[PDB]
């Protein structure tokens, strides 16, 4: 059927604070991935009426991208590293699930998997 | 119209595929009519011309295993001219030998980026998939039918002495009563032999070419009769099957014959998908690539499109911000263009970023997406 | 699965070729002249010419000089073919028996190479200490003249000189000298290099590069006491001898150019040459050294292909667009102011463009009427068997069509002369023609130019000649419009019309448009000795062809191909189309069956359907090669004549097994013949239980005229065993093999000759004697008519090739 909304970005009642590991998750993590050439089907959601997917959200529960997770780290709206990496891992698990193993999407999206969990190592302890 | 200040190598060098290349400067040629084993690319769908230029994003691991293993080897891959594009039916056919290559650390995945140009005609004897997915190709040469003059056969040995040549238009009826004199020896007169002689088609040729590449027929265009043909038809906007008739035609005389046949003919381009959307006409096309008005492009997503460049377009919709990301044209941000009526994917709109540039706006459209008309 | 017979019924009458020496006797002065696949030997006399031997090779003559090394007690000849097949033979004369032996033979081409575009030039040192080929670019080939080289072995020498335009050898030297003429970006010059026999290369000349005319294309070697060479273009006749450099430029030569030379006095003092347009001048050199060079005007001669001068002021013009001549030379001139007498005249059939067949004197006797020649030598020929007796008719203007009508008596030709831009304004012509010279003439109406004219230029225009059959009269000269050109032409009665109808079809020809597109189909009425336009219908392109189609009109335009209907209002009505992938040149039918041929040898069989109203593609083959002419033979064969000098024929397969194998037309038969075929046409010149089935006569452009013909099965088996047995004890001129003659060569691919029976070599079998008669048919028993092996003794092969030659 139709688009549903988009995760939100921003919330007044949350908090607002810039802990290390979120700032580096901004300033290394997401810009490397998203300056990649293969990041441009991760850059905003899920356009299922133009992609003509009726079934890509009746199978995928929990929407996510790269946009998404950016205006979230610029709005400062996560607390702790650990939702922003979940972000990221649901984003990586909703594309391999609604494709088939061996497509160009399921490929790029492994690359761009490897390539964070290859910058995700290099995590700096809170100051 | 007006006037270029923008560097007309930029686009054939590919400087959207990574840093510099290793380039090669070796090149392999097969006999004529022999027989080679050659492994064809499976994502390559494209109608490949000789002499063309063909840029390609590789990321699969067989893809890549394939062209660590040409690399290694003599360099040089099948690519199959597809009759029907979705059975992956192939007769004819075009080599490429791969000139440039680069392998891409520091990246997600392991990519290959691979300039290649197109070598030599082929006719397709047996395909067969292996075991490995990657599928081989049995496959003969086609030569290439370089006739002869028409009146040496009928030449007088007297008039042998006369056959070498030290305002235009009078220079070549010159040329026609001095070389076709003998035609009064046949059933035929002198300006019918005019139509099939090589040298005043390609002079034909050149002037339907000055319209678009302002560049002189000193140095650019090439002298010999085969190599000008090809040259031609690489850059000739039409459809998938006339692409495939003029891959069959061997004579090149024959060649340039529907060259012009077609250059004459067909005036205005329209959506493929429409077939009665005027799109453009042949006046707007201009040459922005050294390779000629139209000429072929990989994008991120590995898929290449023939992209023909023209000053003007009517009836396309703009969808989309302007953007500088993986431009084929650098100085220029692409932007989506769309059919008025059926919103098929025609091309790009590039408008220049600094303002002293020139031009400021011009159109790409990609070659599968249009369809020639007569009125 | 051809099985076809070609026969030669007159042998080519075209020059290409003469020289002087001493071939047969050191006493005697030998003629020899060369018209390609024959060779002329006749012995020199105060009449005129004594014939001694005529013989025939299995080649094409390019090349024919004579030589005599130091040794020897009379010349030898030196020959080369077509095929690169080099010899040197000699004159044996023993009472009656005479034989050209070969002294030495071989074959000169290349592994690779680029067949230049001045062909080959092929020279001797004077001295003959060598036989310089120039045969491709850049190479150089040279054959020693030892008494050890019977092979004709050669080498070749790098030039770094690519387009050379003419080169000998030059006299009085040490050491074998080549002085040639080549161009480059800077310009057109003159050079000289010495040849090594040790070193196998090449040397210095005597005298550096000289900058020369731009037109500068022929190159004289001047012999003792003077020397050097003698260079001649379009204005300027120049001599270059060490430290000696002298330029004239007479105006004289400058409204024709000079294309042929011939050497008058052996110390070099007298020249004679012969330009374009068919005169003669004389060049003249004043004495140890040169002193100044002059060119007079000797007369007006027939359109010289070669020239050469015989004794006591005789000499022969060799000539291949005009007539064979002999003539005179007188101190002084006569009335008009020309030194030239014609003393005799022989005939020259080359070139036909096209021919018909009459039944005019007797009913069943045919005659056969072509176009010959070109330019003022061009005319009618009324050939009938009796060898052959044949009735010239001259035009003075060259002929292209030609088509028989019998309700009016006479014979519609397409003509075309040629006309300069008149001082004023307009047009006017060099000679008074045919189509000047009428006894009524009249010009078209129009019924639909920028920059226009040029300084004095020439220009074609054409015209449809009525000519009566008893008298050949010109008796009306239509003319057409200007810048009109006239292709196609056809005698027939459309639909319900009684009358008889001359039709024409023309091209609107521009300089800009290289494509014609507008031309004309006009439809004339002859009767009472006056020729009125009766239709015109235009037309958006070349009407190429038109043929008589069971009583309709079929039309080529371009790259289409039209039936009209003739109307009872008398005009043309378009029934149906065809829209071919190319254009239609060559038109022929047969009942229903169409056949479109274009220039490049793709050929097309369609099929008129009467119950739909429309055209169907039968067939269609595609092959890259310059055709020259095209024929249907039967329901299922095709005869096409190629480039090369080839025959080839197709065939169809009605029934056949598969719709994709149904379209596709086999390359069943090829042959060849050495003759550029431009026309073939159905008929017979024989009085009409006979071997073979059609009869298709076909006329070339070096003047020979031969006859195809099908034959059946078993009698082509039986004749190609004949034809290996004759090969094998048959002698051959020059030692070249048959089938290397007859194999379809072109320098892309060379196959042996399928589904075709050499006519000649057949033929030749009565000439020999009956020891090799016994020879031939021993062991024979190839019949295979009755079912069985038929046995085949001397006589019953004398009688077959006896019926065989009963058809022409
Ligand atoms: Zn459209």
């Amino acid at each position: 059927s139709m688009n549903p909304p988009p995760p939100e970005t921003s919330n007044p009642n949350k908090p607002k604070r810039q802990t290390n590991q979120l700032q580096y998750l901004l300033r290394v993590v997401l810009k490397t991935l998203w300056k990649h050439q293969f990041a441009w089907p991760f850059q905003q959601p899920v356009d299922a009426v133009k992609l003509n997917l009726p079934d890509y959200y009746k199978i995928i529960k929990t929407p996510m991208d790269m946009g998404t997770i950016k205006k979230r780290l610029e709005n400062n709206y996560y607390w702790n590293a650990q939702e922003c990496i979940q972000d990221f891992n649901t984003m990586f698990t909703n594309c391999y699930i609604y494709n088939k193993p061996g497509d160009d999407i399921v490929l790029m999206a492994e690359a761009l998997e490897k390539l964070f969990l290859q910058k995700i190592n290099e995590l700096p302890t809170e100051e | 119209p007006n006037i270029i200040n923008f560097d007309t190598s930029l686009p054939t060098s590919h400087t959207y595929l990574g840093a510099d290349m290793e380039e090669f400067h070796g090149r392999t040629l097969h006999d004529d009519d022999s027989c080679q084993v050659i492994p064809v690319l499976p994502q390559v769908m494209m109608i490949l011309i000789p002499g063309q230029t063909l840029p390609l994003q590789l990321f699969h691991p067989q893809e890549v295993s394939m062209v660590r293993n040409l690399i290694q080897k003599d360099r040089t891959f099948a690519v199959l001219a597809y009759s029907n594009v979705q059975e992956r039916e192939a007769q004819f056919g075009t080599t490429a030998e791969i000139y440039a290559y680069r392998e891409e650390q520091d990246f997600g995945i392991e990519i290959v980026k691979v300039k290649a140009i197109g070598r030599q005609r082929f006719k397709v004897l047996e395909l067969r998939t292996q075991s490995d997915g990657i599928q081989q190709a049995k496959v003969q040469i086609l030569p290439e039918c370089v006739l002869p003059s028409t009146m040496s056969a009928v030449q007088l040995e007297s008039l042998n002495k006369c056959q070498i040549f030290p305002c235009s238009y009078k220079w070549w009826q010159k040329y026609q009563k001095r070389k076709f004199h003998c035609a009064n020896l046949t059933s035929w007169p002198r300006w019918l032999y005019s139509l099939y002689d090589a040298e005043t088609l390609m002079d034909r040729i050149k002037k339907q070419l000055r319209e678009w590449d302002e560049n002189l027929k000193d140095d650019s265009l090439p002298s010999n009769p085969i190599d000008f043909s090809y040259r031609v038809a690489a850059c000739l906007p039409i459809d998938d099957v006339l692409r495939i008739q003029l891959l069959k035609i061997g004579s090149a005389i024959q060649r340039l014959r529907c060259e012009l046949d077609i250059m004459n003919k067909c005036t205005s381009l329209c959506c493929k998908q429409c077939q009665e959307t005027e799109i453009t006409t042949k006046n707007e096309i201009f040459s922005l690539s050294l390779c000629g008005p139209m000429a072929a492009y990989v994008n991120p997503h590995g898929y290449v499109h023939e992209t023909l460049t023209v000053y003007k377009a009517c009836n396309l919709n703009l969808i989309g911000r302007p953007s500088t990301e993986h431009s084929w044209f650098p100085g220029y941000a692409w932007t989506v263009a769309q059919c008025k009526i059926c919103a098929s994917h025609i091309g790009w709109k590039f408008t220049a970023t600094k303002k002293d540039m020139s031009p400021q706006k011009f159109w790409g459209l990609t070659r599968s997406a249009l369809l020639p008309t007569i009125p | 699965m051809s099985y076809n017979y070609v026969v030669t019924a007159q042998k080519p009458t075209a020059v290409n070729g003469c020289v002087t020496g001493h071939f047969t006797s050191a006493e005697d002065l030998n003629l020899l002249i060369a018209k390609n696949t024959r060779l002329e030997i006749y012995v020199v006399t105060a009449e005129g010419l004594r014939p001694v031997k005529e013989v025939g090779m299995y080649g094409k003559i390019a090349v024919m000089e004579l030589f005599r090394p130091k040794g020897e007690s009379k010349d030898l000849l030196f020959i080369l073919t077509a095929k690169y097949n080099a010899c040197i033979l000699e004159y044996k004369q023993s009472g009656e028996s005479i034989d050209i032996i070969t002294r030495a033979h071989g074959n000169v081409q290349d592994r690779i190479g680029r067949p230049s575009e001045t062909g080959i030039i092929g020279i001797i040192d004077p001295e003959c200490r060598m036989i310089g080929l120039r045969l491709y670019d850049g190479l150089f080939k040279v054959i020693p003249l030892d008494r050890d080289n019977k092979e004709l072995k050669a080498f070749n020498i790098r030039l770094e000189e690519l387009h050379v335009i003419d080169v000998k050898f030059l006299y009085g030297c040490q050491a074998p000298t080549i002085c040639f003429v080549y161009q480059d970006p800077q310009g057109r010059h003159v050079k000289t290099y010495e040849v090594s026999l040790r070193e196998k290369e090449f040397n210095k000349g005597p005298w550096k590069q000289e900058n020369v005319e731009a037109e500068a294309s022929m190159v004289i070697a001047v012999p003792e006491p003077f020397g050097g060479a003698i260079i001649i273009g379009q204005e300027s006749i120049t001599y270059h001898n060490g430290d000696k450099y002298l330029a004239i430029a007479p105006p004289i030569i400058k409204q024709s150019t000079i294309v042929c030379h011939n050497r008058v006095d052996p110390n070099g003092s007298r020249y004679l040459l012969g330009d374009m347009e068919g005169r003669l001048f004389m060049l003249l050199l004043e004495k140890v050294t040169l002193k100044d060079l002059r060119v007079e005007l000797l007369g007006e001669t027939s359109i010289a292909e070669c020239l050469t001068y015989l004794d006591n002021g005789v000499v022969f013009v060799g000539s291949r667009l005009g007539d064979s001549q002999l003539v005179k030379l007188n101190v002084d001139s006569n009335e008009q102011g020309s030194y030239v007498v014609a003393m005799e005249t022989f005939t020259n059939l080359g070139p036909i463009v096209d021919m018909c067949v009459v039944d005019l004197e007797r009913q069943g006797q045919g005659q056969l009427v072509t176009c010959s020649g070109a330019f003022k030598e061009g005319s009618l020929r009324i050939i009938r068997n009796g060898k052959l007796h044949i009735r010239t008719v001259p035009l003075y203007e060259s002929p292209r069509k030609i088509c028989y009508q019998e309700v009016s008596q006479c014979f519609g030709v397409l003509s075309s002369r040629i006309e300069v831009q008149d001082t004023s304004g307009g047009t006017t012509a060099l000679r008074p023609s045919a189509s000047t010279q009428a006894l009524s003439s009249s010009v078209s109406s129009s019924k639909l130019a920028p920059h226009e004219t040029s300084f004095g230029e020439e220009v074609e225009v054409h015209n449809l000649l009525i000519i009566d059959q008893h008298t050949f009269e010109v008796l009306h000269a239509h003319q057409f419009l200007q810048n009109e050109y006239a292709l196609s032409l056809v005698s027939c009665k459309l639909g319900k019309d009684p009358n008889t109808y001359f039709i024409v079809g023309t091209a609107m020809v521009y300089p800009e448009e290289a494509e014609p597109k507008q031309g004309r189909i006009v439809v004339f009425q002859y009767s009472d000795g006056k020729l009125q336009t009766v239709a015109e219908k235009e037309v958006k392109g070349a009407v190429y062809s038109m043929v008589e189609f069971n009583g309709k009109l079929l039309a080529s335009i371009n790259s289409t191909v039209r039936l009209y209907e003739w109307t009872t209002e008398k005009e043309l009505r378009t029934e149906c189309n065809h829209y071919n992938n190319i254009m239609a040149l060559y038109l022929k039918t047969k009942g229903d069956f169409i056949l479109v041929g274009d220039l490049m040898r793709s050929v097309l069989l369609l099929a008129y359907k009467p119950m739909e109203g429309n055209f169907e593609e039968i067939a269609r083959d595609f092959n890259p090669n310059w055709m020259s002419a095209v024929e249907i033979l039967d329901d299922d064969n095709f005869l096409g004549a190629e480039n090369a000098f080839n025959l080839f024929v197709c065939q169809k397969d009605s029934a056949a097994t598969t719709d994709e194998e149904r379209q596709h037309l086999q390359e069943v038969g090829l042959f060849h013949l050495g003759e550029f075929v431009n026309v073939f046409c159905h008929g017979s010149l024989v009085m009409q239980s006979t071997p073979t089935q059609g009869s298709v006569l076909f006329g070339t452009v070096n003047g020979m005229i031969g006859l195809v013909t099908s034959l059946s099965e078993s009698w082509y088996n039986l004749l190609l065993d004949m034809q290996n047995r004759l090969n094998k004890v048959i002698k051959s001129v020059g030692k070249i093999e048959h089938s290397f003659w007859r194999s379809f060569h072109t320098e892309r691919k060379t196959e042996p000759a399928t589904g075709f029976i050499d006519g000649d070599l057949i033929e030749s079998f009565l000439d020999i004697s009956r020891p090799k008669m016994q020879e031939v048919v021993a062991n024979l028993q190839y019949d295979d008519g009755s079912g069985m092996k038929r046995e085949a003794t001397a006589d019953d092969l004398i009688k077959v090739v006896e019926e065989l030659t009963r058809i022409h």
